[PDB]
């Protein structure tokens, strides 16, 4: 409620540092993350 | 002569068994890496949604 | 952006230089998140002005004729350079000593907020390396392996180690000469020549003046260069080719027309 | 659990007491590259830290975001990755006991 701009202006830096911290911009954080496990390649058994 | 070939004979019959106990330690330390990348993925879950938080 | 506190000015002046270019980086830091540099020369001179400015007010001086109160003004000029949750401030001060006595009190106030230490050597200059930084002399609080790990911990002693070890040998050499050294002494020196060979590095800043294009490595290169190094991987690449070179990979390149042009 | 990955092992000691050291060097890389799945092991566990959702409960205003968290991470259960090198290790098994009963008709000859 009738709050200034630099406050504003400070709240919009303040959230776009986390989501650039926090990796918002890769994906939406506020859902639930989807994982691929990594395909494993064990090492060479035989010589 | 005689004798120490019989007792190389034998050494060898340990070597053979002993190699059976390298094929069992080769297949528990394939499962030992597959379920210890089941842990890494298990952290990586657990951390990602310590993240979210 | 530059601020310059002559040594003609009133001792007032001279003494708030330092806060005007502070006030200046805090800016950069709080209003725009960066990672500001601040560059003071010289932090003595900050100190002298500091204790002209309190003899001038007919305070009475501490031990060895400065202010009492030197090490609260210097702590609060030096709590401002910190890292904040918005950006952080780096701060690169240039360092007199008076009458060589690290024990004097206005050094011995600046050492206690000090993180790092870089020594620009005189010999090191005269050996053509570029820049002079002297290995051994200069020092960080951050070499721990939490900081910057594990890897980059113990190349770093490694490297400080075999640097340690030519310094030993130098005199040996000197008095004695080379040939009667150990292949390990020998295969020691050989990787320590190679070693404060890759520390020099062109600057785009002197490339006109130098002729070669500057290159900025990253930190990874470094480790991955110089753990190359430290394991003997590249014995058989002559010396000349570290010399005044960033990467690695331009290491073997260098080796490689060096090869190709004997 | 921990159990298959942080407190078992394969017992060397009767592993080193055949092996003609030069002949069978490379044992001296698999008691240490296994270690080095040993030493991972040190590290990977199942649950590496449990959330505490009261302190979350507690830190936000609204709990429901705390809630509905802890009901997906509930939901979600990983299971023990998919093999294909078992079969691989049967066969090298096989063709090995071949070669023990032959090597072992040879010695009692």
């Amino acid at each position: 409620l009738e709050a200034s701009t630099e406050i504003q202006r400070e709240l919009d830096a303040e959230l776009d540092k986390l989501k650039k911290m926090y990796g918002g911009d890769t994906a939406d954080l506020s859902k639930f993350p989807s994982f691929h496990f990594e395909d494993p390649v064990v090492d060479p058994i035989n010589m | 002569g005689f004798e120490e070939a019989i007792t190389l004979e034998e050494r060898a019959q340990k070597s053979a068994e002993a190699q059976i106990m390298l094929f069992q330690a080769k297949r528990e330390n394939v499962q030992f890496q597959l379920e210890a990348a089941y842990r890494a993925r298990l952290h990586h879950v657990n951390n990602e949604i310590k993240k979210r938080l | 952006a530059l601020v310059y506190g002559q040594m003609n000015e009133p001792p007032g002046a001279r003494a708030r230089v330092a806060l005007t270019g502070l006030t200046v980086a805090e800016y950069f830091r709080d209003q725009e998140g960066q990672d500001v540099l601040l560059f003071i020369d010289n932090i003595f001179r900050f100190t002298q002005a500091g204790s002209e400015v309190s003899a001038l007010l007919g305070r009475i001086p501490s031990a060895v004729g400065y202010q009492p109160t030197l090490a609260t003004d210097m702590g609060t000029m030096q709590e401002r350079i910190t890292t904040t949750k918005k950006g952080s401030i780096t701060s690169v001060q240039a360092i007199y000593v008076p009458a060589d006595d690290l024990t004097d009190p206005a050094p011995a106030t600046t050492f206690a907020h000090l993180d790092a230490t870089t020594v620009l050597s005189r010999a090191i200059a005269e050996l053509g390396i570029y820049p002079a930084v002297d290995p051994l002399d200069s020092t960080s609080r951050i070499l721990d392996p939490n900081i910057i790990g594990e890897e980059h911990y113990n190349i770093a002693r490694g490297v400080q180690k075999i640097l340690q070890d030519y310094k030993s040998l130098q005199d040996i050499i000197a008095i004695l000469g080379m040939d009667e050294l150990s292949e390990e002494d020998k295969l020691i020196v050989s990787r320590a020549r190679k070693i404060q060979r890759f520390l020099s590095q062109p600057f785009q800043v002197a490339e006109v003046f130098t002729g070669h294009a500057g290159k900025l490595v990253p930190i990874k290169d470094t480790i991955k260069g110089f753990k190359m190094i430290l394991n003997g991987e590249l014995d058989h690449l002559p010396e000349v080719a570290f010399y005044m070179v960033g990467p690695i990979e331009e290491v073997v390149a260098k080796a490689e027309k060096i090869a190709e042009s004997q | 659990a921990s159990k298959r990955i942080a407190r078992s092992s394969i017992d060397w000691a009767k592993m080193a007491e055949s092996v003609p050291e030069s002949q069978k060097a490379m044992y001296n890389q698999f008691k240490a590259k296994s270690d080095g799945y040993i030493r991972k092991a040190l590290s990977y566990p199942e649950q590496p830290s449990p959330i505490n959702w009261e302190h979350y409960r507690k830190s936000l205003t609204n709990p429901a975001m705390v809630d509905a968290f802890k009901k997906q991470y509930e939901a979600l259960k990983v299971p023990y990755p998919e093999d294909k090198v078992s079969s691989q290790i049967d066969a090298q098994e096989a063709e090995a006991k071949k070669e023990i009963t032959k090597f072992i008709q040879e010695s009692r000859g």
